[PDB]
C-alpha cells in the first residue's frame, strides 16, 4: 500500500504533540477523516473526540494525500506539512421565529453581545442575566419585535399613529439592555427605551426622533458606551448622531413631518455626503471610537474622522459595496474590513492602504452580499448574509491562489460551512430557488448564543451547535 | 474580442418583483437609481426598491385599463413618473423614502405650474389623493413615452392614431402640440436627441430624424426590417439600435449610411424592446418574445475614422414564455451594468 510522509504542526496551544510523534507515514489515500482519527488517537494527542482540519501551503486539505500530489504535481516522495486546526462546529437548525412580513434587521442582546458589555458597565442600564437574552427583529411592517431566546415576542413597537416609524424599518440595534435605536424608510432613526416587568411582559418608547437623511435609512451602527450612532442612507450620506436628548442638537424643520416648503425631534451631530452613489454601510472602528468606515455603491471604502467630518482615506475597489464589517485582531490597532459585494463575493480589505490591491476574495454567494457578523469566538472567522438565501461561514486561515476565472488576481477562500434558508431545506427539493425568490437573507448576527438570521421568508432563523 | 475581455456585463438573475396580475408591460428605473418602476395589464402602476424587489407604492390608475408604459421625468430634482394607460397619460408623484417636503413640494410645483390635441386636467379626488395630480387625454391610445432630457417636454405615440399619432408635450405650458401631421406610414415610437434638438420617429418601416427649433425633417432612416417595434438613441447622439417583430436587430450608424451598419439575429421570435446603457458603459440589450434578453458589448470609437465594436456578450434567459410572449420592455441602471426586464409571466427581473 502506498505511504505519504506527513508532517504534523500546529498553532493550538494545548494540542502540541511530542517531537517523536510529529514526523509520519501515513497511507496515501488518507483523507481529513483519518488524519482526524490519528491526533485525536491515544497515542497521539489522546483529545478523542475533536474534529480537525488540516492546512497544507495555506489551505484546507480536501481530498486525500494521494490526489493532493496528484493534482500539484508533487512526487510521490515529497513531505507534506500539515498544520491541523481545530474546526468549526457545525451550527445546526433549532428554532424560527415567525412574523407576518420581511424581516429587515436582527440583533442580540446578551451577556457578551456588545450590548451586554456596554450594559455590564452597569452605568444605568443593567446588566444582561444569563439566561435572560433577547432578540430584536425589524420588519417591513415597520413595527420592531423583542424575542425570548425561546421565541415568545416580549414587546412591540407602537405603530405609526402612536409615535412609532410610519413605513419600513431597514435597521435596527440594541444600545444597551434598555436602549435600543431604529432606522428605515420615513427617514428616521428612532431612540427606544425598553422596559420589562414579569419577563414575557414588555415596552418600548420612543426617546427620540432623528431627522437629516434625504432619502431611506438603511443601516446603522451603535456605540452603547458614548451613546453614538452611525448611519448610512440612500442619499449617499453619512450621519453621526448622540442618541441622548442631553447632546441631540435641533433638527432641520424642513425635514419634519407637516412641513411646510410627543417625542423630541433633533438632528445629527454631523451629516456628510461623501458618496456618490446610495451609502450602504457606516460602523465605528471596534479600537478607535472617533473613527468611523463607510462603504457605498459607488464602489468605495472611506475612512472617517468622527471629530471633524473629514474623509481621511478613500479606497477605491473594483465593484459596488452593499456592506461592511470589522474584524478586530489581537496586537493590531488597525481593523481589517470585509465588504460584501453587488457582485456576489466578498472583499478583505486594510483601509490604511492604496486602492491597487496594496488582497483576499472570499467566493460563493450566488446573489448580492448585504450581511456581515465577525465571529465572536475567534478574529479568523466570520459569517455572510446573501440575497441567494444562505449564510456562509468563512475560515481566513485558508486561502488558495485565485484562478483565471476569478481574474486570477489575489488568493480566495471558501466557505468552511452553508446554512441553508430552513423554509426551503424543509421542502426536500434539490432545486435552489432561483434570485433568492421567497427567501433573501437581509440581516445576520453571530452570538455567543447562535447565529441569527432574517429575511424574506418572514423568519428569524436561529442556528448553532 | 472576446467576452473575457469585454467586463463588465450582466450574467445572472438577481431579483424578481412580484404582484402584478397579469403581463408587466414595462419597466423604467428611477434617475437616481434606487427605484424601480412598472406598470401592468392590471392597470397598475407599482414602485419597488430595486435591490430587495420590495414593493414600496402602487396606485390603480383604471381597473378597464391595461398600463402600457412607464417613463420617469429624467430630472434628479423632482420624482416624477408618467404613465400611459389606454387613452391617458398620468404624471405622478409616487410616495417613497426619498421624498422629502421640499422634494414633495418642488414636484408638485413642477406639475401645476400650466394652471382636442391634448385635454390637460386634474384626475380628480381618488386618484389626487394618492399622489396623481395630471391627467392628459389623447385621442388614440397610447404605446410610447419618450422625455426630452431636461424633463419640460415628452412625447406620445400612438399607433392607431392616425393623424394625431404623434403628439409633443410642454408640461410648464400645460399644452399639447402634434406637429409633424406630414408622415410616410404608421407611427411606432418616437424619442428626443441626447445632445441636439433632433426629434426621431419609427414608422413601420423607416425612421425619420427631424430638427425642432428649425422646422421638419435632416435626415431618413432605412433598417430594412418589415415592421419596427423599438430603436433608442446612443448617448453620443451618431448611432441608433433598432429592434423589429422580423426578429433582426440593427446597429445604425448614422453618419456613415442610412441602412444598418450591422445586422444582428440571434433570437427565435420578435425583438419588443432596445436599449442603450446611457451612463457611459459601453452595453446595450434587446428582449425578445423567445423569453430571453441578449447582452451586446457596444463601443463608440473617439476616433471618428474607426467605426463601432460590437460583440454579443451574453444571452440571458429567465423568464417563462407564456402564450407565445417573453419579454416585452427592458431599462439600464443609470450607472452600473445592471438592467431590469418586464415579462408577460408578471414578474419583472433585475440582472446583474
Ligand atoms: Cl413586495
Ligand atoms: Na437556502
Amino acid at each position: 500500500v502506498a505511504q505519504v510522509k506527513v508532517i504534523f504542526t500546529t498553532t493550538e496551544p494545548d494540542l502540541e504533540l511530542p517531537e517523536s510523534k510529529r514526523q509520519l507515514l501515513v497511507p496515501a489515500d488518507i483523507r481529513r477523516y483519518g488524519l482526524s482519527r490519528i491526533l485525536n488517537s491515544e497515542s497521539m494527542l489522546d483529545t478523542g473526540s475533536i474534529p480537525f482540519d488540516f492546512l497544507i501551503n495555506g489551505s484546507f486539505l480536501r481530498s486525500s494525500l494521494e490526489d493532493y500530489l496528484t493534482s500539484n504535481g508533487l512526487s510521490l516522495e515529497t513531505t507534506l506539512t500539515l498544520q491541523y486546526v481545530r474546526s468549526l462546529i457545525p451550527p445546526v437548525y433549532e428554532a424560527s421565529f415567525e412574523h407576518d412580513d420581511w424581516v429587515s434587521a436582527v440583533d442580540v442582546l446578551s451577556a457578551t453581545s456588545p450590548a451586554g458589555r456596554w450594559s455590564s458597565a452597569a452605568n444605568s442600564s443593567a446588566a444582561v442575566q444569563p439566561g435572560q437574552e433577547r432578540v430584536l427583529s425589524a420588519s417591513y411592517d415597520g413595527l420592531l419585535r423583542i424575542w425570548n431566546a425561546s421565541g415568545s415576542v416580549i414587546a412591540t413597537s407602537p405603530s405609526g399613529s402612536h409615535g412609532g416609524h410610519t413605513a419600513s424599518i431597514k435597521a435596527a440595534k440594541f444600545l444597551t439592555s434598555d436602549r435600543l435605536a431604529s432606522a428605515g424608510m420615513d427617514r428616521t432613526v428612532r431612540v427606544w427605551k425598553y422596559t420589562e416587568s414579569d419577563h414575557f411582559t414588555g415596552e418600548l418608547k420612543p426617546t427620540l426622533e432623528l431627522y437629516g437623511h434625504t432619502g431611506s435609512v438603511d443601516w446603522l451602527d451603535v456605540d452603547g458606551h458614548s451613546k453614538h450612532i452611525l448611519t448610512a442612507s440612500a442619499d449617499g450620506a453619512i450621519g453621526f448622531w448622540s442618541a441622548s436628548k442631553a447632546s441631540a442638537p435641533e433638527p432641520d424643520a424642513s425635514l419634519l413631518p407637516g412641513a411646510h416648503v410627543s417625542t423630541a425631534q433633533r438632528g445629527p451631530l454631523g451629516l456628510w455626503s461623501i458618496h456618490t452613489a446610495p451609502a450602504t454601510a457606516a460602523i465605528f472602528d471596534p479600537r478607535d471610537r472617533t473613527v468611523a468606515y463607510s462603504a457605498s455603491q459607488d464602489h468605495t471604502v472611506r475612512t472617517l474622522d468622527l471629530t471633524t467630518g473629514q474623509v481621511v482615506s478613500t479606497l477605491t475597489l473594483t465593484h459596488p459595496l452593499l456592506s461592511l464589517s470589522a474584524l478586530t485582531r489581537a496586537g493590531t490597532t488597525s481593523p481589517l474590513l470585509a465588504a460584501g459585494t453587488s457582485a456576489r463575493h466578498i472583499t478583505m480589505v486594510d483601509p490604511r492602504a492604496s486602492s491597487a490591491t496594496t488582497v483576499m476574495t472570499l467566493r460563493g454567494h450566488a446573489n448580492k452580499v448585504v450581511s456581515l457578523s465577525p465571529s465572536p469566538e475567534n478574529e479568523y472567522s466570520l459569517v455572510s448574509g446573501s440575497h441567494d438565501g444562505t449564510c456562509r461561514v468563512w475560515d481566513l486561515r485558508s486561502v488558495r491562489p485565485a484562478t483565471k476565472e476569478e481574474g486570477s488576481l489575489g488568493g480566495v477562500s471558501e466557505p468552511v460551512y452553508v446554512i441553508e434558508r430552513e423554509s426551503w431545506a424543509s421542502k426536500g427539493k434539490k432545486k435552489r430557488p432561483v434570485a433568492g425568490d421567497g427567501c433573501k437573507v437581509f440581516s445576520v448576527v453571530w452570538d455567543k448564543l447562535g447565529i441569527f438570521s432574517g429575511g424574506e421568508d418572514k423568519k428569524v432563523q436561529v442556528n448553532r451547535g | 474580442p472576446s467576452p473575457d475581455e469585454l467586463k463588465p456585463f450582466p450574467t445572472v438573475q438577481q431579483t424578481i418583483f412580484r404582484g402584478h396580475e397579469g403581463r408587466v408591460r414595462s419597466v423604467a428605473i428611477d434617475p437616481t437609481g434606487v427605484a424601480l418602476a412598472t406598470g401592468g395589464d392590471d392597470g397598475t402602476v407599482r414602485v419597488w426598491e430595486l435591490l430587495t424587489g420590495r414593493q414600496v407604492w402602487s396606485v390603480k390608475l383604471n381597473g378597464d385599463e391595461a398600463v402600457n408604459t412607464v417613463r420617469w421625468r429624467p430630472t434628479k430634482d423632482t420624482f416624477i413618473l408618467a404613465a400611459a394607460a389606454g387613452e391617458d397619460i398620468f404624471l405622478m408623484i409616487p410616495t417613497h423614502p426619498s421624498v422629502t417636503p421640499a422634494l414633495d413640494q418642488a414636484s408638485r410645483d413642477i406639475l401645476n405650474a400650466g394652471f382636442p390635441p391634448g385635454k390637460w386636467a386634474r384626475p380628480g379626488t381618488r386618484l389626487e389623493d394618492e399622489g396623481v395630480l395630471l391627467r392628459i387625454t389623447v385621442r388614440s391610445t397610447i404605446k410610447a413615452i419618450s422625455w426630452h432630457r431636461r424633463g419640460d417636454h415628452f412625447a406620445t405615440v400612438s399607433p392607431s392614431g392616425q393623424r394625431s399619432s404623434v403628439a409633443i408635450h410642454t408640461l410648464s405650458k400645460h399644452l399639447t402640440q402634434i406637429p409633424f401631421r406630414k408622415l410616410n406610414g404608421l407611427a411606432q415610437t418616437a424619442s428626443f436627441h441626447p445632445l441636439r434638438p433632433l426629434f426621431f420617429v419609427a414608422t413601420q418601416r423607416s425612421i425619420r430624424c427631424y430638427d425642432l427649433q428649425k422646422l421638419e425633417l435632416v435626415k431618413i432612416v432605412q433598417p430594412g426590417a418589415k415592421w419596427i417595434s423599438s430603436f433608442d438613441v446612443h448617448p453620443g447622439g451618431d448611432n441608433l439600435v433598432v429592434g423589429s417583430y422580423d426578429k433582426r436587430l440593427l446597429w445604425h450608424d448614422l453618419d456613415l449610411s442610412n441602412r444598418p451598419y450591422k445586422t444582428m439575429r440571434f433570437h427565435t421570435e420578435a425583438i419588443r424592446a432596445v436599449r442603450f446603457h446611457k451612463g457611459g458603459l459601453p452595453l446595450f440589450a434587446d428582449a425578445s418574445d423567445d423569453g430571453s434578453l441578449q447582452i451586446f458589448h457596444g463601443k463608440v470609437p473617439n476616433d471618428q475614422l474607426e467605426n463601432p465594436t460590437i460583440v454579443p456578450v451574453k444571452m440571458l434567459k429567465g423568464h417563462k414564455v407564456v402564450n407565445k410572449l417573453g419579454v416585452l420592455d427592458i431599462d439600464w441602471h443609470p450607472r452600473e451594468p445592471w438592467c431590469v426586464s418586464a415579462g408577460a409571466d408578471g414578474t419583472a427581473r433585475l440582472w446583474m
